[PDB]
């Protein structure tokens, strides 16, 4: 399930918007998003 | 109208051939111990630095902080010295082994040529041999420093005829109508002092700075703000693919073994050609000091 | 616009006592730094007390007043003082300020005072709460020790308890340098001293990646046959852990140590600040210089 990473050690961002945004959304959220796959389906 | 000038006399008695040997050295330089008025000849040079034990590098760490000079004129009463200044042009002869161009940057160098040579035979009296430094180009002063660094590193290993052709392959040096070459640092199966503890210390400070880098590392990391210094790290971690007063010392011992080589490291320039002269004997330049 | 004028004035607005003026009678031929260049300034900008903060970062100080314009002091007569900021490479007398015994040919460099404060206790031109700080002239081994131990202190800084560093200050603040004692006031942590640790870190690791294994081994293959004493003072703080070499390169080891005398030039910066004079003859009673490069 979990990637392999080519990079080991990881990597601070500055979070700029022109930089393109980086999965921020937690795991309550995606637990929220598998009950409404789950619910539409 | 006069100038400030030097005075330097001879004790010794001088020849009209002498003299005549050395009104061909009107614009070449002199390296003076300090700068004083009525100096003897025993200081114009480098034969008050000859000696048999040590080597080239005391000669370049001394020349670093010498008094360069040019002559002006000669006479029976007396010599005639002209110290320079910066930011004015000078007429100065081209007494190294390799011709200028314009704009060359331009430093003074210790002699390779050591001792009793055919080029050597300047001014000679009885206790006393007149030597002079050489003017060589930037670059090629770059790579003499390189090369005699890197054939003194190979001293322990001269068994093998690998590293003596590796040895041979450095020992000969061309540049552009210059196919010179170099004596070789090692003399009796030894290595001279100077350049042992310049390739020592040059040893040690790549063993402390591969030694003590990754704690310094794991302590930055936890207050990271910066993106360098995790691929920092990486290069490290991807390259393996203790006491606090001994951290203080090591620490110590790597800043002074990089201290006693800072005049190695780098050197400034000291002339840039103006413009040069046909047939090369000289060229004027600007001083930099 | 104007150009840049060889001589400043400066001017005390504040009523100056006799003793002030006899004391400033003996500060001719001195060095002194100012942020801006005019003609005819105010005593304030002279100095360094403008400078003096409440956070007394060392590194601060060091890092100000190297960006600051330096000149020398001439003609001290009533409420006005003449400065000569001087131009490249001529000749120049100098008086010294700091308690350091000069000699001939070595260079020095410009610092802040150690133990600034009431605690020198200095009686320089003080009025309106203003003092005249004068900055310090020091030789070249001064000046890298002193830099040296401030980057050893910041580097063990890290990851340290606290009375390992009030244990460490015991020890690194004793400078010894010709034979005059000196100390360090409050090495602390600054965001400059971050910039030089990540600069020095990043260099030792990239002297570290280009070293080569003749450059990695040369201290064994020496300790393994010669001798001396400094060959073992230099061997006690390595670690513990005739064969032929592996592969060597003229061309390629050339290109290495190029590499790596950049990489050692980009360690040297930190600690070699500038040369800003170079001694011809100093007065034998060691007050005063003559000098060069300016």
């Amino acid at each position: 399930s979990l990637l392999h990473t080519f990079w080991r050690l990881p990597v601070a961002v500055f979070f700029e918007p022109h930089e393109e945004n980086v999965l921020r959304c937690p795991e309550r959220v995606l637990r929220r998003l598998l009950e409404d796959a789950a619910v539409t389906m | 109208a006069m100038e400030a000038n030097i005075f330097c006399t001879f004790d010794h008695k001088l020849s009209i051939a002498d003299v005549g040997k050395l009104t061909k050295l009107v614009a070449a330089v002199v390296p003076i111990p300090q700068r004083l008025h009525l100096i003897k000849h025993y200081q114009l040079g480098l034969h008050q630095f000859v000696d048999h034990t040590r080597g080239y590098v005391r000669l370049r760490g001394l020349l670093r902080n010498m008094t360069l000079t040019l002559m002006r004129r000669v006479e029976g009463n007396q010599i005639l010295l002209h110290v320079p200044t910066h930011g004015l042009l000078y007429t100065v002869l081209n007494t190294g082994p390799v011709t200028w161009e314009k704009g060359d940057a331009l430093c003074v160098l210790p002699p390779l040529f050591h001792g009793p040579l055919a080029r050597e035979n300047l001014l000679t009296l009885g206790q006393w041999e007149l030597v002079l430094p050489w003017i060589v180009p930037m670059p090629l002063a770059l790579e003499i420093n390189q090369r005699l660094l890197i054939m003194g590193l190979f001293s322990l290993d001269r068994s093998y005829e690998e590293v003596k052709a590796a040895v041979q392959q450095l020992q000969t040096i061309t540049f552009r109508d210059a196919t010179f070459t170099i004596p070789d640092p090692v003399i009796d199966q030894h290595l001279l002092i100077d350049m042992k503890t310049a390739c020592l210390s040059m040893s040690m400070v790549a063993n402390l700075a591969s030694e003590l880098t990754m704690t310094y590392v794991r302590k930055l990391a936890l207050e990271d703000s910066s993106m360098l210094l995790v691929k920092c790290q990486e290069l490290l971690m991807r390259l393996d693919r203790v006491s606090p007063d001994d951290e203080i010392a090591r620490l110590s011992a790597l800043f002074v073994m990089l201290r006693q080589l800072d005049d190695l490291i780098r050197e400034q320039v000291v002339f840039t050609v103006c413009d040069v002269s046909p047939d090369n004997k000289s060229a004027t330049c600007i001083f930099k000091g």
